[PDB]
């Protein structure tokens, strides 16, 4: 039964900073590409970060360099976002999701409407 | 919150069944059939080799006279093979050349196939005049066929990658039950022996078992990390095996509701395509993304033999139902009989 | 035997020197004049005094060499000061041959273990093309009939090298087996150059002419193949049957030959004019993708060296012998390695380094 | 006389092949083609330049003949269907250029990486239409929308020394419609051993030379496939 | 007289031939000294 | 002395080629007496020491070019190339088939 | 999705009610039908080269 369930969030100030943890069951942690998306009200899902197996190659969406750091401890089977400096444009529902498959360079359908390898997310307000 | 509220009863429930299959955890299939013999190296040869088809085989079915199997090509084409003088008996020009399943009736008149045209096309063998002509088009799925299998002559059950099964009467050509409850692209199915229940494997890491005059989902399986490209019933219809993309073959067990026996190996890092049983079920025959098939000890889930004849994918593998030969199709174009 | 073949060869010129030296009487100014004479084995013309005459060697001994010349001088013709009589320098036609001749046997002994190794790793290649049904394809079928044509090619000369070469008594005999073996020699020799052609059209009109090409009827390359070289063949064996009808006809004097080498030599000039465009086509290509300057013309000669074998380019670059003793020395070792490793180099390149054929075979094995 | 069925098995077995190296002849002259894109992105636009499951295009440029084929009415989930094109000649990706204000150039960036790096779509080379040219001109030319805000490293890019502009057009167009491509071609060049490669071309959604795009890359497709199966490059 | 390279291995074969004697011994050079013409 | 050497095998030489008149003309009739000169010269030379060829030796083979061979002449000799006006016609002509034979393989080769 | 909710809520008390055998019991049955039908499988035993319709 693979299921991913996010801890975290909450409401922010603007400028203010947010971890988010996502603890992974079900799977083998270590052999999977692991994703951050996030829906905006009234949006639709948008890809955020992603972390290889290791950890060595990791890539960010254009709108969050320099501000949110992505991080994967394998041995605890947990996946980290620092949020920083966070913006009102940062108010969403992160999810955190899986690779389809393991030990592929591909990863596809992350951002799906209905996709099974990704949890129910996490809400994050960023306002006064 | 009513919707949170609704979630966290989903949890307990789940923490209610998966707490009463534990409780039914007593012993492992590996600590009961500990003591059986061995089957030893399972050494089969490549006794035919079927070489019409133009493009890759996608799919297979054999006859329940297990002398005659069809086979889907995505150039378009329908074969029918006599495998005994490697005759071709038809050749079926399909209007969609993306077929991606096809199947044998039992009666042996008539032959299905459907695809990414979200259609399953019914073809009369024994017409009068003599050569097959389509009979019926079922167009109520709205995602590509991934799998068909006849009932009888007038009933046949397809899967679809809109995560719904349904049920079609093909006189009339409307669907009588559809199955829904998937929420990813079901793959494949497997009818009972019996028929009156069959199993399905779907992209979300899930298999269901449904009851095809109620139209409901008895039992649901969980276990595997990727989707479920194929599914096979066992010989007496009371466990099947699924093959996912986590490269690992399992075997569920339907009256105690959770998996028995895995078959995997830390060299096998590629996604099981296919899967079969022998006659009597002691061995798992299933194909890999890494060109060739392999042949498990059902019961001590250690590889008894390799089929590597296949020079690309195999994407299709069955069983006779005398249990003579074993057919497989892959990507390399040709469709190879073992014995 | 060739002692009195000799003789009469040199009673025969004797006659037609005396003919012609009663004739042609001028002797008309251009000072004093050493005076016509007939030497023991050459008729020298007249000429003036001063002037080193010069004639090619005559053939009357197996010693003289016809491609060297003979000299003698007037002042009154030379004297040689050993015995004060008149002297013709005939040392130039025999002070090679025996160094040549030494030369000779190991280009004849690198013949037939060239033509023995291509003859054995061509029956394998043919037998993997024939055998494998996967690696079946319009490529394949012209590369059998490719390699059928350097066994042919290859036992012919083996036949040819082992049983005429050293028998004398064959070809003072002169039977019609020695014709018949020579004409199906210059057949398969023909028909081995021109299926470098064939080879040569598909690959262009592969990569060049008609990229959409979905698949020919080689009815036409079998007919240029096999069936052309019968023309020139034929149209030299009834040529050489009424004018030149040496015994077992291995001489190469004649100009007879190039009835069959002229074609030949057309068409490989025709397989370098390919390449060209090949080669023009692949760096193109590579220019496209932004390469190094390295990559780009390592990959360059990598390219141009496996089509040599096949294409047959070595007999287009080097197609005349030099004069030279020492350079045309390293000439005959350079183009007879090539002309009799050809059928070896072309199963190694396109047979057992080609990946297709070694993932294929590692599969099945 | 069980020989009169085996006969009559060996003349209908004739009368079969006879006919299947017919459709053979007629399978590998055709050019199959996978018209790929999302929503919004003038994919539909194309075909109509030249429910049902997947719709057939049927046309043919200077006698050669392609079928191209639009996958409709199936879901979003494609990791399953995009299988069925491994062999086909080309993979046509539209892309919507001016739709980088949501993020949809990030979603087709992604999309195009799982292409690209597919185990089954290793060997597909992809044509590549950078769609919108046109829309992405005026979105640019304006101050409003900065693709600095959605990509960063744009503070910093400058316009390539090959770039070829188009006659009479801006550089603020040039240095964006390059830098959209890199993205792409970043992803193009980190993997790939010369088995597959990219095409990008800047595409309007009512070009007359798309089908001429798409006949010169499948031309060039087809000629490194054959110089690779004589192992010259 | 044939100079190209397709010539080449008749032009071995006319030179052994003609000159050796059978391809065995060595029989002495011909006599091209002051005696000889 | 060696007139005396030269006028013995010149009687030789006539008696053996005297009553065969008519054959004087053929070569192959008449080599085996012309061949029995020469040898009569070199030898009888040799052996006063005097050397071949000599004076008196090239004085009596003009005698018998001048008294034997009358108004005779051979056409051509055995082992001899066409006339080059045919020679290169007969080498061009196969050259020339070439090309259209290539044509045919590149532009008529498509199947149906 | 309140709706999709309870559906899922209402599938899982349809399956929380479910009898089920120990796996011991249910792994008994699956190794006995495999020895009861040994024989009649070919692909296991030995196949004769008179009896294989494919030699
Ligand atoms: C060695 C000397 C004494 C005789 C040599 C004779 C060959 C040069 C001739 C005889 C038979 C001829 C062949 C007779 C028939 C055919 C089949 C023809 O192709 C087909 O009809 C097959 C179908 C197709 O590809 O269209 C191509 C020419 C070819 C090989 C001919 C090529 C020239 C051949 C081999
Ligand atoms: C032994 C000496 C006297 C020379 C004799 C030469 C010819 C009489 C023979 C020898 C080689 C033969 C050829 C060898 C191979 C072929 C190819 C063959 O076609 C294929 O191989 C088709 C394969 C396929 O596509 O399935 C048709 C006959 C042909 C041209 C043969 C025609 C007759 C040839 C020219
Ligand atoms: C890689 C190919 C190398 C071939 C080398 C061939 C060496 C041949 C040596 C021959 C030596 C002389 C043999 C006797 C000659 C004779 O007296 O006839
Ligand atoms: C299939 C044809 C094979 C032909 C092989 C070569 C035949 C050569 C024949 C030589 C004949 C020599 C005598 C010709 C007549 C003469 O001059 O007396
Ligand atoms: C279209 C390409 C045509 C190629 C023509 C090549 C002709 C080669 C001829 C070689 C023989 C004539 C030259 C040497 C003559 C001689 O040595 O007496
Ligand atoms: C055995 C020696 C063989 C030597 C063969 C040499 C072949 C040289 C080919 C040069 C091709 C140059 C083509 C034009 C320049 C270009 O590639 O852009
Ligand atoms: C394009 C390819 C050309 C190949 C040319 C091969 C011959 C080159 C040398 C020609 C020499 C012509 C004169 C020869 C004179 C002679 O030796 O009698
Ligand atoms: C189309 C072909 C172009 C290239 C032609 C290359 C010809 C090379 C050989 C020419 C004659 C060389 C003679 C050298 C003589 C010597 O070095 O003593
Ligand atoms: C791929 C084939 C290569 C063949 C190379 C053959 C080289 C022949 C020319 C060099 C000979 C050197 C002889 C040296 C003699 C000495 O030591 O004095
Ligand atoms: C595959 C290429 C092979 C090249 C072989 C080149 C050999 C060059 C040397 C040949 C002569 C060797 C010494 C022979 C001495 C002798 O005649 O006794
Ligand atoms: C050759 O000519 C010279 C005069 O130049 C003459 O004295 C001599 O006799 C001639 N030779 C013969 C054999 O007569
Ligand atoms: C013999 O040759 C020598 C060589 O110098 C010469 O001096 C002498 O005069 C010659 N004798 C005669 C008779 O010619
Ligand atoms: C004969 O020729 C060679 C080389 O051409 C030369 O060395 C020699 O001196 C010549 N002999 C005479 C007598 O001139």
């Amino acid at each position: 039964q693979v299921q991913l369930q996010e801890s975290g969030g909450g409401l922010v100030q603007p400028g203010g900073s947010l971890r988010l943890s996502c603890a992974a069951s079900g799977f083998t942690f270590s052999n999977y590409k692991m994703n951050w998306v996030r829906q905006a009200p009234g949006k639709g899902l948008e890809w955020v970060s992603d972390i290889s197996q290791s950890g060595a190659s990791i890539s960010y969406t254009g709108s969050v360099k320099g501000r949110f750091t992505i991080s994967r401890d394998n041995a605890k089977n947990t996946l980290y976002l620092q949020m920083n400096s966070l913006k009102p444009e940062d108010t969403a529902v992160y999810y955190c999701a899986r690779c389809p498959a393991p030990f592929t360079r591909d990863c596809f359908d992350v951002t799906s409407t209905t996709y099974a390898y990704r949890g129910q997310g996490t809400q994050v307000t960023v306002s006064s | 919150s009513e919707l949170d509220q609704l979630r966290q009863e989903a949890e307990q429930l789940k923490n209610q069944i998966r707490d009463a299959r534990k409780a039914c955890a007593d012993a492992t299939l590996s600590q009961i059939t500990n003591n059986i013999d061995p089957v030893g190296r399972i050494q089969m040869r490549t006794r035919r080799t079927l070489r019409g088809h133009l493009a890759k085989i996608y799919a297979m079915h054999w006859g329940t006279d297990s002398r005659l199997l069809v086979s889907a090509s995505q150039d378009g084409k329908l074969i029918i093979w006599d495998s005994y003088t490697t005759n071709k008996v038809h050749a079926i020009p399909l209007r969609s050349s993306w077929v991606m399943t096809c199947a044998y009736a039992p009666s042996g008149n008539y032959v299905a196939c459907g695809g990414l045209d979200n259609i399953c096309s019914i073809y009369n063998l024994k017409t009068r005049e003599g050569n097959v002509r389509v009979s019926r088009e079922l167009a109520g799925h709205t995602g590509y066929l991934s799998c068909c299998r006849f009932l009888d002559d007038n009933q046949i059950v397809t899967s679809s990658g809109d995560t719904t099964c349904a049920l079609w009467d093909i006189e009339t050509g409307q669907q009588t039950t559809t199955f829904t409850g998937h929420t990813g692209d079901v793959m494949s199915l497997s009818l009972a022996p019996d028929t009156r229940l069959f199993v399905s494997g779907a992209c979300d890491a899930s298999a269901k078992l449904w009851d095809v005059r109620e139209g409901m989902c008895r039992q649901t399986f969980t276990g595997h990390e990727s989707d479920i490209n194929a599914i096979c019933f066992f010989p007496n219809g009371n466990a099947f095996a699924t093959g996912s993309d986590d490269a690992t073959c399992r075997l569920f067990d339907l009256r105690a509701d959770q998996e028995l026996m895995t078959y995997s190996h830390d060299n096998i890092i590629c996604g099981i395509t296919s899967v079969s049983f022998s006659k009597s079920g002691r061995l798992l025959l299933a194909g890999y993304d890494d060109f060739n098939c392999n042949v498990w000890d059902a019961l001590k889930a250690d590889r008894a033999g390799v089929l590597a004849g296949h020079d690309n994918r195999v994407s299709c593998l069955g069983v006779t139902d005398d249990g003579m030969a074993v057919a497989t199709g892959s990507w390399d174009s040709f469709l190879k009989i073992w014995n | 035997f060739l002692y009195v073949v000799g003789r009469k060869k040199m009673m025969d010129a004797q006659y037609k020197c005396y003919d012609r030296m009663q004739q042609l009487p001028a002797y008309q100014g251009e000072g004093p004049y050493c005076n016509r004479t007939w030497d023991g084995w050459l008729c020298w013309d007249d000429t003036p005094a001063g002037v080193l005459s010069y004639q090619f060697c005559p053939d009357y001994f197996p010693d003289f060499d016809p491609s060297e010349k003979v000299t003698k001088y007037c002042d009154v013709w030379f004297k040689h000061p050993e015995n004060n009589r008149t002297w013709s320098n005939y040392t130039m036609c025999n002070a090679f041959t025996p160094e040549k001749l030494k030369n000779a046997y190991v280009l004849y002994y690198l013949a037939i273990v060239g033509h023995s190794l291509s003859i054995f790793t061509l029956v394998i290649s043919l037998g993997i093309f024939v055998f494998f049904r996967s690696l079946g394809c319009q490529r394949v079928t012209l590369h059998k009939n490719m390699f059928l044509t350097y066994i042919l090619n290859s036992m012919i000369i083996i036949i040819h090298l082992v049983e005429v070469v050293p028998n004398g008594e064959l070809v003072r005999r002169d039977p019609v087996s020695c014709k018949i073996l020579h004409f199906f020699h210059q057949y398969m020799m023909a028909c081995n150059y021109f299926w470098m052609l064939c080879e040569g059209i598909y690959l262009h009109t592969l990569i060049v002419v008609a990229v959409f090409t979905e698949k020919q009827r080689l009815r036409w390359y079998y007919l240029l193949g096999w069936g052309f070289p019968l023309v020139p063949t034929t149209i030299h064996a009834i040529t050489r049957a009424v004018y030149f009808n040496d015994n077992c006809w291995l001489s190469v004097e004649t100009h007879l030959l190039y009835i069959i080498h002229g074609p030949v030599m057309a068409a490989l000039v025709v397989n370098f004019f390919f390449l060209l465009n090949i080669v023009r086509v692949l760096v193109t290509k590579m220019r496209e993708t932004h390469e190094a300057e390295s990559h780009m013309y390592l990959k360059a000669v990598k390219a141009t060296m496996i089509l040599v074998p096949l294409l047959g380019i070595q007999f287009v670059v080097f197609p005349w012998r030099p004069s030279n003793k020492m350079l045309g020395k390293i000439y005959d070792y350079v183009m007879h390695s090539l002309i009799h490793f050809q059928g070896f180099f072309v199963a190694t390149i396109y047979c057992f380094c080609n990946n297709e054929v070694q993932t294929t075979v590692k599969r099945q094995w | 006389d069980q020989r009169n069925e085996e006969k009559a098995q060996r003349e209908a077995n004739k009368k079969i092949e006879k006919q299947l190296q017919k459709d053979k002849q007629v399978y590998r002259a055709t050019h199959r083609l996978l018209l790929l894109g999302a929503g919004e992105s003038g994919k539909n636009t194309i075909v109509k330049q030249m429910t049902s499951g997947i719709f057939e295009t049927k046309f043919q440029v200077d006698k050669v003949n392609f079928h191209m084929f639009d996958v409709g009415a199936q879901r979003d989930e494609r990791r399953k269907w995009i299988q069925c094109f491994n062999d086909v000649t080309a993979i046509i990706f539209v892309v919507a250029s001016s739709s980088y204000n949501t993020n949809r150039l990030q979603a087709a960036l992604k999309l195009f990486d799982s292409i690209w790096n597919n185990k089954w779509l290793r060997d597909t080379s992809v044509i590549l239409f950078l769609n919108k040219q046109d829309l992405l001109a005026e979105k640019v030319l304006a101050g409003k929308s900065k693709i600095e805000d959605y990509f960063p490293e744009f503070a910093r890019y400058t316009t390539p020394e090959d770039a070829t502009p188009e006659p009479g057009e801006d550089p603020r167009v040039t240095r964006a419609k390059y830098f959209i491509r890199d993205e792409f071609l970043r992803i193009s060049t980190a993997s790939g051993d010369g088995r597959h490669y990219c095409y990008p071309h800047f595409t309007c959604a009512v070009d007359t030379e798309n089908i001429r795009r798409v006949f010169n890359d499948c031309r060039d497709i087809i000629q490194r496939m054959h110089l690779r199966q004589y192992e010259l490059l | 007289k044939c100079n190209t390279a397709t010539c080449a291995t008749q032009r071995l074969a006319n030179f052994l031939v003609r000159s050796s004697n059978n391809l065995g011994p060595v029989l002495p050079p011909t006599n091209v000294g002051s005696n000889t013409y | 002395n060696y007139e005396t050497a030269v006028q013995f095998c010149w009687n030789h030489y006539k008696d053996q080629m005297d009553p065969i008149e008519k054959d004087w003309c053929d070569w192959a009739m008449i080599s085996r007496p012309y061949s029995t000169l020469r040898d009569c010269l070199e030898h009888f030379a040799e052996l006063f020491d005097l050397g071949f060829p000599n004076p008196l030796a090239e004085r009596i083979i003009f005698e018998t070019h001048q008294i034997h061979f009358a108004n005779c002449s051979l056409v051509q000799p055995t082992f001899s190339d066409p006339p080059e006006d045919v020679l290169l016609a007969m080498i061009i002509a196969p050259i020339c088939l070439i090309p259209f034979l290539i044509t045919l393989v590149v532009w008529r080769s498509k199947d149906s | 999705s309140i709706a999709q909710a309870r559906k899922l809520v209402e599938q899982l008390k349809m399956e929380a009610n479910i009898d089920r055998i120990k796996v011991s019991k249910a792994a008994a049955d699956l190794m006995a039908y495999c020895e009861a039908h040994a024989k009649e499988d070919p692909l296991l035993t030995p196949v004769p080269a008179s009896e294989n319709p494919f030699r």
